[PDB]
């Protein structure tokens, strides 16, 4: 890690990620290099045991909307599993996909990027519906949560 | 765009906006007709589909608000404290005017400022005052940022002196209505920038320096007077009651940290400058018990 | 249960959060929460479902997912003196417009 | 007892009555009822947007209320589908609603 540092408390812990939404759990940690570390994907309804690593930015990126996602009611996940490994359940909130969020999602699924500019919405409604979430989004959110600050 | 024109829907919106806001710049009773006027105004502002229409909307809003506040600065050129509390009322109704603008602008708050603009990026359309006349932020904010030193510079040159004098007139004479002093300097300091980064920035700048000054001035001056000609046993009690009453006036107008600090400060100023008196009449009342100097000393 | 409805009094769409376990009273408040016209003195039914005051929005046929969130349901309008049925208005939202160019293709 | 309901209205006065509890989720409703309160007194007449569109836009607000009451993300909360046809106009309704 650079002069900018990352998770020091690191170790495999008894965990079981409980993907409890219709979307994939891509477990990721913003590593020492400020870079995403992916982990085995939990398909929809995938309870998979993990040697989960405490303090980590365990963002679980969905394959359905890939949004800012709340495992266990929060963007960040951490073990970390003990001698046996309860939740920890990485219980996956499929969020209650709101009106604007669900519009973003359907505009993701249906209209093309070439047709984002051709979208059947205002020039501003383009940005209102052309947003795309990223793994580095939850990476940076959990990095801020690692210190976070006021 | 598809539903209607997406840049010149601004036209009707600014028509309705100017109409109503001029009805509600520091005046007056906000008639319903204009209420539905702004209902349809933010109607057309929401369906106006603004790339510039929002930045230009609150552009023209800032422009008219600057114009009306310069017109009101044209009205601060009037008499003494008559127009001082006239201008008290000026912002009294003009903060209300910007407020019901903002009630006309509340749904418009949801519409054309809060998504992706000056409201989220202050380094794009201009800094946080209002803007460089392409602003995207709230409207009482506009009134404050255009009203602050209309209050500060021209008016407070004499209004602060009037304040000091009539506050001193707690001893005889009087301030305005004992919150109207408080209300006036709250109007003044309320442009502690509308986020209210400080409570003292404009508080300091506006009154707190003459505030602290004449606090100490009158305090230790009357301390000298009552030391001279009050039978210092009664110097004690006179200074005490006087300080309490003036601190009451410091509850008439009040910055709950300023006047506490400085009032008690300059009371100590009064009372800490009479030295050998202390032990001398101390051991006196120790022997010749006198619960003026007993009570006041203790 | 939080039924999700529109009490259309002459097209008066009222996207509300009423209560299933609550009686026909909530069918409104609220209209009777504001106007205080009793549930049996209003034929705000679930498609002409006779709503006695002993009935609830559950017994109104509505649920939080019958009178559901993702499309709050319709409440007919027939305000009666006591029970003299008024012309009850069952009004859908409308037929929505068509596909953007995609839609899918 | 602040109404307990606000009225989002479509086209030729097709009034959707939205419970206060949902209404408050829109800061825009909360502003409108307080700002031009002589006019928008728990009334938002988008007398041009169509009922079937407005219905979905307000149903989102209800859905949000349900989701919130649920708290734990999903207790039989369905997928908030939005057909392409809706999106076109629903964008404007959604913008006016401005959660």
């Amino acid at each position: 890690r650079p002069v900018l540092r990352s998770v020091n408390s690191r170790e495999p812990s008894q965990v079981i990620f409980c993907n409890r939404s219709p979307r994939v759990v891509l477990p990721v940690w913003l590593n020492f290099d400020g870079e995403p570390q992916p982990y085995p994907t939990l398909p929809p309804g995938t309870g998979r045991r993990i040697h989960s690593y405490r303090g980590h930015l365990w963002l679980f990126r969905d394959a359905g909307t890939h949004d800012g996602l709340l495992v266990n009611q929060t963007e960040l996940f951490v073990p970390s599993l003990n001698v046996d490994g309860q939740p920890i359940f990485a219980n996956i909130t499929l969020p209650v996909y709101t009106l604007k969020e669900r519009c973003l999602q359907v505009v993701r699924s249906l209209v093309k990027p070439e047709n984002y500019r051709r979208l059947d919405i205002v020039r501003s409604l383009y940005e209102d519906l052309e947003d795309h979430p990223n793994v580095q989004k939850d990476l940076e959110r959990l990095t801020q949560e690692r210190i976070a600050a006021a | 765009m598809s539903l209607k024109p997406r840049v010149v829907d601004f036209d009707e919106t600014w028509n309705k906006l100017l109409t109503t806001i001029k009805a509600v710049v520091m005046l007056e009773y906000v008639e319903r007709a204009t209420w539905n006027d702004r209902f349809s105004d933010i109607y057309a502002l929401c369906v106006a589909y603004p790339e510039p229409l929002g930045e230009r909307l609150y552009t023209e809003t800032k422009i008219f608000l600057e114009n009306h506040v310069r017109h009101l600065h044209k009205r601060v050129l009037e008499s003494e404290e008559q127009v001082l509390v006239m201008y008290h009322r000026y912002w009294e109704e003009y903060s209300k005017g910007a407020d019901y603008m903002d009630c006309l602008y509340r749904y418009l708050n949801t519409q054309f400022i809060k998504k992706n603009k000056l409201t989220e990026a202050d380094l794009q359309y201009g800094y946080g005052g209002v803007d460089m006349n392409e602003p995207l932020m709230e409207i009482g904010e506009l009134a404050l940022d255009m009203w602050r030193k209309l209050m500060v510079e021209p008016l407070q040159a004499i209004l602060i002196r009037m304040l000091l004098r009539e506050i001193k007139n707690d001893r005889g004479g009087e301030d305005p209505n004992q919150k109207v002093i408080h209300g006036v300097i709250n109007s003044f300091v309320h442009v502690e920038q509308y986020k209210k980064k400080f409570p003292l920035k404009f508080y300091q700048e506006i009154f707190e320096s003459p505030f602290l000054t004449e606090t100490g001035e009158y305090y230790k001056q009357e301390a000298s007077n009552l030391l001279q000609e009050s039978n210092c046993s009664q110097y004690m009690e006179k200074v005490l009651g006087r300080l309490k009453d003036e601190e009451i006036r410091c509850r008439k107008y009040l910055h709950p940290s300023s006047y506490t600090k400085v009032i008690h400060e300059c009371q100590q100023r009064m009372v800490a400058d009479h030295l050998q008196f202390l032990h001398a009449e101390c051991h006196n009342i120790i022997r010749q018990e006198k619960k003026n100097d007993m009570a006041n000393m203790y | 249960m939080d039924v999700f409805l529109m009490i259309r009094r002459h097209k008066t769409t009222i996207f509300t959060d009423a209560k299933e376990s609550s009686t026909v009273f909530e069918l409104k408040r609220i209209v009777e929460g504001i106007l205080k016209r009793p549930p049996d003195e209003q034929r705000l039914y679930k498609d002409d479902q006779l709503l006695d005051d002993g009935k609830t929005l559950g017994e109104c046929g509505f649920t939080s997912q019958t009178a559901r969130p993702q499309a709050p349901a319709t409440v007919g309008l027939a305000f009666r003196a006591d029970d003299t049925f008024e012309a009850l208005c069952i009004e859908p939202f409308s037929s929505p417009p068509e596909l953007p160019d995609v839609m899918k293709a | 007892m602040s109404q307990d309901f606000v009225t989002l209205v479509s086209k030729d006065d097709k009034e959707y009555e939205i419970s206060r509890s949902a209404a408050m989720i829109s800061p825009t409703l909360k502003a409108m009822i307080e700002g031009p309160f002589r006019e928008s007194k728990g009334r938002i007449e988008l007398k041009q947007f169509d009922s079937h569109i407005l219905e979905k836009a307000v149903e989102y607000l209800n859905y949000n209320l349900k989701y919130s009451g649920v708290s734990e993300d999903d207790d039989e909360i369905p997928e908030f589908e939005i057909p392409t046809e809706m999106s076109l106009e629903l964008l404007l309704a959604a913008d006016y609603l401005s959660i």
